[PDB]
């Protein structure tokens, strides 16, 4: 009768065709990194393709049903999902070139290397050497090479692909109604037509600006205990006041405080908490800690997993003749198909990425009965930010001794309880500013602020002010430093970490306030709690059918990001970090550098 | 019926008849060879106790989830366009997983279903037409497209399918008392004799 029913069964119809070619696609994948085959690999690509294919002929009955005069918000974000024409906007000589472009950046970037000056014919690739030598390797002159040459060696080259990546990006996402391509990444979190529960674009740039100052307080007091602890074992190189040098952070790209935990130990003499030995003695093995981590998801009160969720997931290599991928990754197969994808191995950093991977189905597992086009997360947050909830709550010592893993003895205090908490920090507390720093900067180059030839300049000049980080050796124009990332290179959008990483925090504090947890969040433990998983199965189960700010204020208080929960987390670490800064100086100096004479 | 080789479709449901014999209908109960069974308004034990006019058995297979529109007073998709029940409908269903036998790779495309239709079906109304549901004043002509779909679709009876999307052969048993005399009374006990 009236318009309505046309996008009502055109949504039927996509909703029904869409869901089979897209499983025949995730049933592919799941073969070949089941069984890494020329043949698989194949039908994989040619799923996708088809699938694909799929999505670009519906698009044309999508765009004849405008938008304006309809209320239904279901109407609205189905369609607005295929009306999109993305890649589509511009011709087949610059949609192919893009893809020509980013496809030689990662090869640039997978293939990069470095050679030892005193040793030309002894070189290290990407992984897992040159990422030994920023993690593992303490030795200044190492880390140096490492990180110079490979600005040299594959910053260089980057520099000129990502001019063309930019350029042709910002032509696609203005055709599509943007500003540019940084805008086309805010849009994940646009709402409209929703009364109290709208959010633009831009909001996202001032989101990420207003909680990096709340973060400043909390960030300065950690870059001075982590200078002046990296200034003991490198005295020659960092003043007590200036910034840190850039190659001694922990990585190849500055993002990670997590391997220079070793240096910036609280109190070597105490002991920390570590099952690994414990499960070794009760004959543990990779279905048991499985099996075990499902009775954590079953108590705090979220739904069970199926009989063919444990008969069909993997657990370890199946040899080398069908050798499989052990990397740890959540699969949505269909059809009430989950699965997971893991070489487990008897050891308490296993014990906690199984539940970081449980916790990915549990969120896919809710919005299971939405409609295939919203059987989706709200956005890149909400997807990654609650599996690590529930790998932080089994993490906590209370769970373990519940379970029986640490024993009843161990004694806990204060002084330990710094030693796992100030190691979280240099993960989250060094690496929040730093997402914002890059994303800011991509965000201006998208945008066109900051011109292609003071790209180098500008970054540099951004490491000093928020980050407090400096170069080893000065770089010139001809440089371009956060080209080299995965991320950048593979188009991807790094500021879900940022909002991920908040939005953990947010979550949490919320079932601890379930769970009738008191103090500081580190101490929280959720285990047992049948509120805790009550309370999130709620929020799983919206998918991408209602805004992602009503979500938030329902659970944890709020409709943007906020620091409030990240200091609750880090509470004590905050006076720890007080006395530690009495022999140095908090914050950071822009004018010291370690070349500076 | 309960074991039949072949299930006819849900749009297209076929219909046995059931008269002039001796109908035991506790062995289905105590069979154990169903995934759910519900009678309305009178126990599976009892039937036994009870003969009708007339009774029949429409046989088709439906998914998981679409097992709970099949009730007096249900709605939905396979209850309003492909097979309804009335109000006071006081029959009987069985369901069976035969997801071991009508399950195949890429789906089992014999088994089709209706999505959309112009009405609604009464009870007991079967509907094999293969019109375009129009909803716009524009004609179809023989083609889906703006406001035109094509309401019949096939079902993803895969192997992988879960609980609610596994195929399951179902049976609806239903009774008639009408003015005409019985035709199938259930098996009476016989003892010894003294």
């Amino acid at each position: 009768s009236t318009i309505e029913e046309q996008a009502k069964t055109f949504l039927d119809k996509f909703n029904h065709e869409a869901e089979d070619l897209f499983y025949q696609s995730s049933l592919a994948s799941w073969n070949y990194n089941t069984n890494i085959t020329e043949e698989n690999v194949q039908n994989m690509n040619n799923a996708g393709d088809k699938w694909s294919a799929f999505l670009k002929e519906q698009s044309t009955l999508a765009q004849m049903y405008p938008l304006q005069e309809i209320q239904n918000l279901t109407v609205k974000l189905q369609l607005q999902a295929l009306q999109q024409n993305g890649s589509s906007v511009l011709s087949e000589d610059k949609s192919k070139r893009l893809n020509t472009i980013l496809n030689t950046m990662s090869t640039i970037y997978s293939t990069g290397k470095v050679c030892n000056p005193d040793n030309p014919q002894e070189c290290l690739l990407l992984e897992p050497g040159l990422n030994e030598i920023m993690a593992n390797s303490l030795d200044y002159n190492e880390r140096l090479w490492a990180w110079e040459s490979w600005r040299s060696e594959v910053g260089k080259q980057l520099r000129p692909l990502y001019e063309e990546y930019v350029v042709l990006k910002n032509e696609m996402a203005r055709a599509n109604h943007y500003e540019d391509y940084g805008d086309y990444w805010r849009g994940d979190y646009e709402v409209n037509g929703v009364d109290g529960y709208d959010y633009s674009r831009g909001q996202l740039i001032e989101d990420v600006e207003h909680t990096f100052e709340e973060i400043k307080p909390l960030y300065e007091h950690l870059h001075a205990y982590v200078r002046a602890k990296l200034m003991n074992a490198y005295p020659s190189y960092i003043s007590p006041i200036g910034c840190l040098p850039a190659h001694l952070l922990g990585d190849m790209w500055g993002r990670f405080w997590t391997n220079l935990y070793s240096l910036t130990v609280p109190f070597g003499q105490k002991p920390n908490i570590d099952v690994t030995d414990a499960m070794v003695d009760q004959a543990w093995d990779a279905q048991r800690i499985f099996k075990e981590a499902e009775k954590f998801f079953v108590s705090v009160g979220l739904p069970n997993m199926t009989q063919g969720f444990w008969e069909n997931s993997m657990l370890t290599d199946p040899g080398n003749v069908q050798k499989a991928v052990c990397h740890p990754t959540a699969w949505d197969l269909g059809k009430g198909d989950f699965r997971i994808l893991m070489c487990t191995k008897v050891t308490m950093d296993d014990f906690l990425t199984a539940h970081h991977e449980m916790g990915h189905i549990q969120y896919d597992m809710a919005y299971a009965a939405q409609p295939f086009l919203l059987r989706n997360g709200a956005n890149e947050g909400f997807h990654e930010a609650v599996g690590e909830i529930m790998s932080l709550s089994a993490a906590t010592p209370k769970h373990l001794k519940s379970i029986g893993l640490l024993s009843p003895d161990f004694q806990e205090d204060n002084e330990t309880e710094i030693n796992f908490l100030l190691k979280q920090a240099l993960t989250i507390v060094g690496t929040l500013p730093f997402t914002y720093m890059l994303e800011k900067w991509r965000w201006m180059v998208f945008k066109g602020e900051i011109p292609k030839d003071q790209w180098m300049k500008k970054w540099w000049e951004m490491k000093r002010e928020i980050v407090g980080v400096v170069e080893p050796v000065p770089h010139d124009e001809t440089y371009c430093d956060p080209a080299s990332l995965f991320h950048v290179s593979n188009d991807y959008s790094f500021i879900r970490y940022y909002t991920r990483t908040l939005y953990q925090f947010q979550f949490q504090e919320a079932l601890c306030q379930a769970a009738k947890h008191e103090g500081p969040l580190h101490k929280c433990d959720i285990s047992n709690s049948t509120e805790a998983g009550q309370k999130l199965f709620n929020m799983l189960r919206l998918g991408k059918s209602e805004p992602w700010t009503l979500a938030l204020e329902n659970v944890v208080g709020a409709k943007n990001m906020n620091v409030r929960p990240l200091l609750n987390y880090f509470e004590p670490l905050f006076t720890w970090l007080k006395d530690q800064n009495k022999n140095s100086f908090v914050g950071w100096s822009t004018d010291w550098s370690p070349y500076a004479d | 019926v309960f074991n039949a080789t072949r299930f006819a479709s849900v749009y297209a449901w076929n219909r046995k008849r059931i008269s002039n014999c001796v109908a035991d209908y506790s062995v289905l109960y105590n069979s154990a060879s169903f995934s759910t069974f519900k009678c309305y308004g009178v126990s599976p034990t009892k039937l036994n106790d009870l003969c009708f006019t007339n009774v029949y058995a429409d046989s088709f297979v439906i998914r998981g989830d679409e097992v709970r529109q099949i009730a007096p007073g249900q709605t939905g998709k396979i209850a309003d366009y492909n097979y309804k029940l009335p109000d006071d409908f006081t029959g009987c269903v069985i369901a069976w997983n035969s997801n071991n036998l009508d399950s195949k790779v890429g789906g089992n495309y014999n088994y089709r279903y209706r999505l959309f239709r112009k009405s609604n079906l009464k009870p007991f109304e079967r509907d094999i037409s293969t019109e375009i549901y129009q909803a716009g004043s524009k004609p179809c002509n023989g083609v889906e497209g703006f406001n035109c779909y094509f309401p019949l679709q096939s079902y993803g009876f895969q192997p992988t399918n879960g609980v609610g999307y596994q195929p399951y052969r179902v049976v609806v048993l239903s009774f008639e008392l009408l003015h005409a005399p019985a035709t199938v009374c259930g098996p009476k006990k016989s003892t010894n004799l003294v």
